[PDB]
């Protein structure tokens, strides 16, 4: 009877979805190499005072998905999509996963966040501040850097993906 | 004791049979062998169970008894416990 709200990770292999995923369910960060087919998680939160459920469908990186992201895309009420600072290759493949998405859920102005991954590794950016706010902005939607690591940020891109979602479920009802 | 096994977790979250599976959630057993129970979709998978924290069990799955994705650990701790996710099991 609880509220559900459904996200979805999306992003290239190794940008950190599963870390982001872990530390926010679990509180832990462990440098561990395990590369992701489909994981599930639900857990009871507070999204400010009120006790609602958050579902994470967490997913592969690998290109090698086509059709099965269509149906994963289509169950989400709202996107964490995350890239590296310190990978620009998974940056440009940012503009890919926004067009699938779009795509099957016919909604332009779907609860959707960008976020910039592994903030705390900065000797190692590949990837501007001002390059992925441009990109967020033409989007539409809000930039978030953040880091597995250190938990900066990862608690608020999921509550601010949450509130986009409630504020879209308070519209259609 | 302690309360009751919550499993919130579930990587991958379906496959075939005898896929590794890690269960995430609280409760999943003070230590290796508070653990005495564990089904997934009514296969009792506690013979392959590896119990690694009291968030995380690994294991495998088998042929399904039913046809929900339900995830039951059972401690000596804190008894039968229940899951927020389900698991599909996939046929070859
Ligand atoms: N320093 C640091 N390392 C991070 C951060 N996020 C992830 N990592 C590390 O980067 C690696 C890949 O993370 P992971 O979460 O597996 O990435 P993924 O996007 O889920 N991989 P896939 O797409 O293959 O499923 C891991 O070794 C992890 O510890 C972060 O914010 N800071
Ligand atoms: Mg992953």
């Amino acid at each position: 009877s609880l509220a559900l709200h459904k996200v979805i990770m999306v992003g290239s292999g190794g940008v950190g979805k599963s870390a982001l995923t872990l530390q926010f369910m679990y509180d832990e960060f462990v440098e561990d190499y395990e590369p992701t087919k489909a994981d599930s998680y639900r857990k009871k939160v507070v999204l400010d005072g009120e006790e609602v459920q958050i579902d994470i469908l967490d997913t592969a990186g690998q290109e090698d998905y086509a059709a099965i992201r269509d149906n994963y895309f289509r169950s989400g009420e709202g996107f964490l999509c995350v890239f590296s600072i310190t990978e620009m290759e998974s940056f440009a493949a940012t503009a890919d996963f926004r067009e699938q998405i779009l795509r099957v859920k016919e909604d332009e102005n779907v609860p959707f966040l960008l976020v910039g991954n592994k903030s705390d590794l900065e000797d190692k950016r590949q990837v501007s501040v001002e390059e992925a706010k441009n990109r967020a902005e033409q989007w539409n939607v809000n930039y978030v850097e953040t880091s597995a690591k250190t938990r900066a940020n990862v608690d608020k891109v999921f509550f601010d993906l949450m509130r986009e979602i409630r504020a879209r479920k308070m519209e259609d009802s | 004791s302690r309360q009751p096994p919550l499993v919130t977790g579930i990587s991958p979250n379906e496959g075939i049979p005898w896929t590794k599976v890690t269960i995430r959630g609280e409760n999943l057993g003070t230590g290796p062998t508070d653990l005495i129970g564990l089904t997934i979709c009514g296969h009792n998978c506690l013979l392959t169970a590896e119990w690694m924290s009291a968030s995380k069990i690994v294991c495998r799955v088998g042929q399904a008894k039913n046809d929900k994705g339900d995830i039951i650990v059972t401690t000596k701790s804190g008894g039968r416990g229940t899951s927020t996710v389900s698991f599909k099991l996939l046929k070859p």
